[PDB]
């Protein structure tokens, strides 16, 4: 169950911080991934919300890019 | 009135003749603070046009995604470990502007449009920002 498509940081809005958290989770999973040690690590719900590109394949760089495209009106929605 | 902003953009000032192209380099003073991302749209006084937005944000050595149709650009400015970056003094944005050969003498502004978001971290928190300059003097008004 997704609460809001693109809302990787679970704050109830879709903005560029959602692309940031995805990139951070991928770049330093021990700090920022689903079981990370930082207080602002991505959450399980965030990984579901963030899987906007090729939904079903989980979180990759392309999910962050899709959020950027949406924010730029290059695509009309997420997913 | 707005308080002293956390981050200050400078669009520069320019002088051009009608018909010329102008490279507008936008720099940023974050007062030594790190920035995780930006998501912005630009604006320019008619009849000048922003023809293209560079896909490099040199201040962060990162690639920007663009959409000229909305004069938009965004990026994530993180190191290879995911940590937000402090910008250098290099341009954060470069805009390629055309001054049509029909443009009347005058001073024409370039700046942000209705959206300029400078993010601090990964949680939707944002710095306050402001922009200075962006005056393009065309001819001798
Ligand atoms: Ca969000
Ligand atoms: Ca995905
Ligand atoms: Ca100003």
């Amino acid at each position: 169950n997704v609460t809001l498509w693109g809302d990787a940081n679970c704050d109830g809005i879709v903005d560029i911080s959602d692309a940031v958290i995805i990139m951070q989770s991928l770049s330093n999973p021990s700090k920022f991934g689903r079981n990370g040690n930082d207080e602002h690590h991505i959450t399980a719900q965030g990984e579901l919300n963030g899987d906007v590109n090729e939904n079903g394949n989980g979180i990759t760089n392309a999910d962050a890019l899709a959020i950027q495209k949406y924010l730029l009106n290059l695509i009309g929605n997420l997913t | 009135p707005v308080a002293n902003a956390d981050v200050i953009f400078d669009f520069g000032n320019y002088e051009a003749k009608a018909g010329e192209e102008v490279q507008v380099d936008v720099t940023v003073d974050s007062k030594n603070k790190a920035i995780s991302a930006m998501d912005v749209v630009f604006a320019i006084d008619s009849p000048l046009t922003i023809d293209e937005i560079d896909k490099e944000s040199l201040a962060f050595k990162t690639t920007a995604m663009t959409n000229i149709a909305i004069l938009g650009a965004n990026f994530k400015s993180l190191d290879d470990k995911g940590e937000p970056l402090v910008p250098t003094k290099d341009p954060v944005f470069t805009l390629y502007v055309t001054v049509p050969a029909t443009t009347p003498d005058g001073v024409y502004n370039v700046g942000f449009g209705n959206k300029c978001e400078v993010h601090k971290s990964n949680d939707g928190s944002k710095y306050s920002s402001t922009a200075i300059n962006g005056k393009i003097k065309v001819g001798n008004p």
